[PDB]
């Protein structure tokens, strides 16, 4: 099975930010989401599912 | 083996005493800048409590003198039709340019208060100023 | 400590105790620094400071609690309710 | 003496 | 031999000094003003324990006292930045929706840490079974929202209080601040005041952390010769 | 001679304003939802407005716009409450478009 | 001591009391 790696180095600091929510690769995915919705707006189905 | 009793005393008493006991062996990183630069008020857990009978609470209201000519403008003329732009650090609304002029007839040594009110509004009007009495 | 086992409420008690250690402040190592009179719910306790060879005068539970604090001097007087927890 | 605990049994 | 003249010219001289990083220039009772940072809450919503930090109440409407604040900022703004020089863990925590994104991204910036999501019970005082045995947590915990979405505390905050974690914390007049270690009395609803405070909180940690490296390289090549 | 807090205070146009009930701001939409604008005009608070039926178009973000005030903050205590609940929003009336 | 530091008096903006349409009326 997938294993996700140690999630910090030697000196114990996280590598991500995110960290400390305990969903780091989630919530990172929602932020990058929510972040193309905002630039959007500064700017401005039978095959798949 | 940092005591979680978060309600017995403050962080720092708390790191300070087991350092002392040795139960601690090594200092927090954050334990010699709180004391170098503490808080003003240690952080000790207080139970807020409802005042009761004639506990009042402290705050006062905010007024100036100039409220009560703000208060009569705006009895007697309205709201101005222009608008507030509080964006603007430096907006002076027709109010403030009323209690401006209120306030510089007043330095000129009249004293009496509904002589001094009728007096600004003439100046105004020879200003330009728009004064649509409400009433 | 709470378990269905005797053995894992001692083991959950005793370990979960070290993270809500108190620290107690003693006159010379040896007693309390004033008189201490106070009550929590329904158990009233009196304590008073004591000289040295005073020994430990004490409910048997504030005896035992007074060793492991450090405690060897001390007379003290429960009234009211007398529960443990309390 | 309490037995003492032993994770290591069922460890993943 | 060499470890108490590191400790001694890089861990303990930044603490002899009042503003080691001059932090007070980030700042003035103006900029915080302009900022809209004395305003509070409706007299209605008041917490008893921000009563000291009011100014008063203009027409109902709790004013904040920026001179307080001014005082209680150096303070928070200082301990930030000598955290930060130590390589400490900052977390960022804030539950406003509205700002979840900017405090996500202003962490990132300045290489700390954010938690704007919903607090799951146990992150800091159940941390060894959530992360592991190892995991090292925070040695500083900002709160620029200290209230939750149901108007209470911040669960972080008791907890913190628990892992004897410092906090540093913006407290509105509905606030309790009792167990904030820096509280810091100013507007948290404003987006002008929030995008302040993390541009001063942001600068602070930057600068600890170019000044760090700065010292520690010139002790080492001093070393050498 | 640096100007004091109590000094800034007092010389404010929210201060100066008195009253916000029936006064005339002008607003920045800053935020969109569907037909709710998002609108700062300067307080603790902004105010949400449904977009107006007549010249909807015409209001996108950073569009500035005139408002009457009623409330800078809508908060009321009810039965049994002990402190007063508030929306965190302020309470307006969109008029219409500030032009030059 | 300050001359911009706030005053003490009584709400001048407050609205009058109202009335119900028979007050002051047999
Ligand atoms: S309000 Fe009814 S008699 Fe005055
Ligand atoms: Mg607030």
């Amino acid at each position: 099975p997938r294993q996700r790696a140690i999630q910090w180095g030697e000196d114990g600091r996280p590598f991500h930010y995110l960290f400390y929510t305990g969903k780091q690769s989630y919530y990172s995915l929602m932020h990058d989401v929510y972040g193309m919705l905002l630039n959007l707006e500064k700017h401005q189905v039978i095959g798949s599912r | 083996a940092g005591s979680r009793l978060e309600t017995v005393g403050s962080i720092f008493s708390r790191t300070r005493d087991l350092v002392r006991a040795g139960v601690l062996k090594e200092k927090p990183l954050w334990f010699d800048v709180y004391d170098a630069f503490p808080p003003l008020r240690e952080p000790v857990f207080q139970r807020p409590r409802v005042r009761y009978g004639k506990a009042k609470a402290p705050i006062q209201d905010i007024w100036y003198h100039e409220d009560r000519i703000r208060a009569k403008f705006y009895s007697v003329y309205g709201s101005g039709q222009r608008a507030f732009d509080l964006f603007n650090p430096n907006f002076k609304s027709t109010c403030q340019r009323f209690v401006e002029k209120y306030t510089e007839l007043q330095k000129l040594g009249e004293t009496d208060e509904e002589k001094l009110f009728v007096e600004t509004g003439k100046a105004l009007l020879a200003e330009g100023v728009i004064l649509r009495r409400v009433g | 400590g709470k378990a269905t086992d005797r053995m894992d409420a001692f083991r959950k008690a005793k370990n979960r105790a070290v993270h809500h250690l108190h620290y107690i402040e003693r006159y010379e190592d040896h007693t309390i620094f004033h008189d201490i009179s106070l009550r929590f719910k329904r158990t009233h306790i009196k304590m008073k400071k004591q000289p040295k060879g005073y020994g430990l005068r004490c409910h048997r539970a504030i005896i035992t609690i007074c060793r492991l604090i450090g405690i060897k001097d001390m007379y003290a007087k429960v009234s009211g309710s007398i529960n443990m927890l309390s | 003496v309490i037995p003492k605990k032993n994770v290591p049994t069922s460890k993943r | 031999e060499d470890s108490t003249d590191f400790n001694d010219k890089i861990l303990n001289e930044p603490l002899k000094h009042s503003d080691f990083f001059n932090v007070k220039e980030l700042f003035s009772v103006r900029s915080l003003f302009d900022a809209r940072v004395h305003l509070g809450h409706k007299a209605g919503c008041r917490h008893r324990f921000m009563e000291p930090y009011i100014f008063g109440s203009r027409l109902d409407h709790d004013i904040i006292d920026l001179e307080q604040t001014a005082t209680h900022l150096q303070l928070a703004l200082n301990f930030t930045a000598h955290m930060a020089y130590r390589k400490g863990i900052i977390l960022f925590i804030s539950r406003n929706r509205q700002f979840s994104y900017l405090i996500e991204n202003m962490a990132r910036d300045c290489g700390e840490y954010a938690h704007t999501r919903y607090f799951r019970g146990g992150m800091l005082t159940n941390a060894r079974l959530l992360f592991g045995p190892t995991v090292r947590l925070p040695d500083l915990i900002i709160f620029l929202h200290t209230l939750n979405n149901i108007f209470e505390p911040h669960v972080a905050v008791r907890d913190a209080a628990k892992m004897n974690i410092p906090t540093v914390g913006i407290v509105d007049t509905n606030c309790n601040p009792c167990l904030i270690t820096y509280p810091v009395p100013g507007n948290d609803d404003s987006p002008l005041a929030v995008h302040l405070y993390c541009r001063l909180f942001q600068t602070a940690i930057t600068r600890a952390k170019e000044k760090r490296q700065q010292v520690e390289a010139l002790y080492r090549l001093q070393g050498q010769k | 001679n640096v100007e004091s807090f109590a000094s800034m205070l007092r010389h404010s146009p929210l201060t100066q304003m008195g009253p916000a009930k029936d006064k005339l701001v002008i607003g920045r939409i800053f935020h969109i939802v569907e037909n709710d604008l998002y609108i700062d005009f300067g307080g603790k608070f902004h105010c949400v407005c449904r977009r107006p039926e007549v010249d909807g178009e015409k209001y996108q973000k950073g569009t500035r716009v005139r408002l009457r005030l009623l409330d800078l903050e809508l908060t009321s205590r009810f039965l049994g409450a002990t402190t007063d609940t508030t929306v965190l929003e302020a309470n307006a009336v969109l008029l219409g478009i500030q032009e030059s | 001591s300050n001359e911009d530091l706030p005053i003490s008096m009584e709400n001048p903006y407050k609205e009058p009391l109202k009335k119900c349409i028979l007050c002051g009326k047999h």
